């Protein structure tokens, strides 16, 4: 701490659509949170424990291309929103909470961390209202505490008038119970 | 058939405070 | 290019720091007075200045970008040295904190306008002056960043 | 005087590019 987080464009619509089809992707890979891509919305993946996992909302049941091919998902939970592919390679995994810290802080696509206060399992308060557009596209993105590890992944946006007001995510041990999961 | 999801980019999380390098 | 919201700045006679919050480049008036900023185009004046709370600000300058002020209230901060290292400060309250492991003064000089940053990284307040007993800063004095938004 | 800025600090410590 203090979480401090940046933002790197590595691909534009045409290389990332022949990427999308052809399913081969020999770019480099660092970070914890990937900014991923399908062929009609864009949203995150982040990388815990060696897995590299996102919202079944955008990633739906596809796989991820890599440099190897496309790869499978390892985990697949309609139920719990969640999907996960193994973690590229060169990649960082970020590690689950082992605190319980009531104070959460959402890094958004845009490499911004705003501050929320968990408000219970899987749901906590902006203490500063943002605009639904800010945080459209940071889908499965991190939740994370104040030393930097992964409290949940965001999911949906609690807003009204526009505003967001509260955000609504999946607690880590979502997916810790997915791999145990038959699924 | 659905294409696959692709990395378009990055959020890295690891940086540390730094001189911006001069040149 | 990437940009800095930290820019380390000089006067001929000291060196310190200026920090960019909500587009407006903050130092403290003890380095800085009154003094116009460079620039390409020529010297910039002060949009901003206080003595009475230490504060004086210009217009961000270009390889700049501005830093968010906080918004959790917490009281565990970050200081950051001209030296990009990171000072963890527990807040003791409005304009004090006291570091976690206390350092020779030397390691928190030229730092002053620096930027007091929360968990989430936003700016709490700029870095005004360091408390120290006897060669060892044990605790810093801040300008809490509700100044510099009661300034504009 | 004047106050020249002499260097920059980033605090993601970002190395390079465009977001
Ligand atoms: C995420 O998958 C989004 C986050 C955006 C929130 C502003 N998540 C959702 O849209 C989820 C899913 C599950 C429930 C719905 C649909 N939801 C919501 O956020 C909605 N909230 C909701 O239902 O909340 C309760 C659970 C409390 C009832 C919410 C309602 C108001 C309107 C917005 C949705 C994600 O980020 N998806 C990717 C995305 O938005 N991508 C687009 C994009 O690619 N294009 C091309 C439009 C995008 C990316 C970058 C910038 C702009 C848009
Ligand atoms: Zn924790
Ligand atoms: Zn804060």
């Amino acid at each position: 701490a203090p979480i401090t987080a940046y933002a790197q464009q590595t691909r534009g619509l045409l290389g990332c659509i022949i990427t999308s089809l052809t399913g081969r992707d020999k770019n480099q890979v660092e970070g914890e949170v990937q900014i991923v891509s399908t062929a009609t919305q864009t949203f995150l993946a982040t990388c815990i424990n060696g897995v590299c996992w996102t919202v079944y909302h955008g990633a739906g049941t596809r796989t991820i291309a890599s440099p190897k091919g496309p790869v499978i998902q390892m985990y697949t939970n309609v139920d719990q929103d969640l999907v996960g592919w193994p973690a590229p390679q060169g990649s960082r995994s970020l590690t689950p909470c082992t605190c319980g810290s009531s104070d959460l802080y959402l890094v958004t696509r845009h490499a911004d961390v705003i501050p929320v206060r968990r408000r219970g399992d899987s749901r906590g308060s902006l203490l500063s209202p943002r605009p639904i557009s800010y945080l459209k596209g940071s889908s499965g993105g991190p939740l994370l505490c104040p030393a930097g590890h992964a409290v949940g992944l965001f999911r949906a946006a609690v807003c009204t008038r526009g505003v967001a007001k509260a955000v609504d995510f999946i607690p880590v041990e979502n997916l810790e119970t997915t791999m145990r999961s038959g699924s | 058939k659905k294409g696959s999801v692709v990395i378009v980019g990055r959020i890295v999380l690891s940086g540390k405070p730094a001189i911006i390098p001069k040149k």
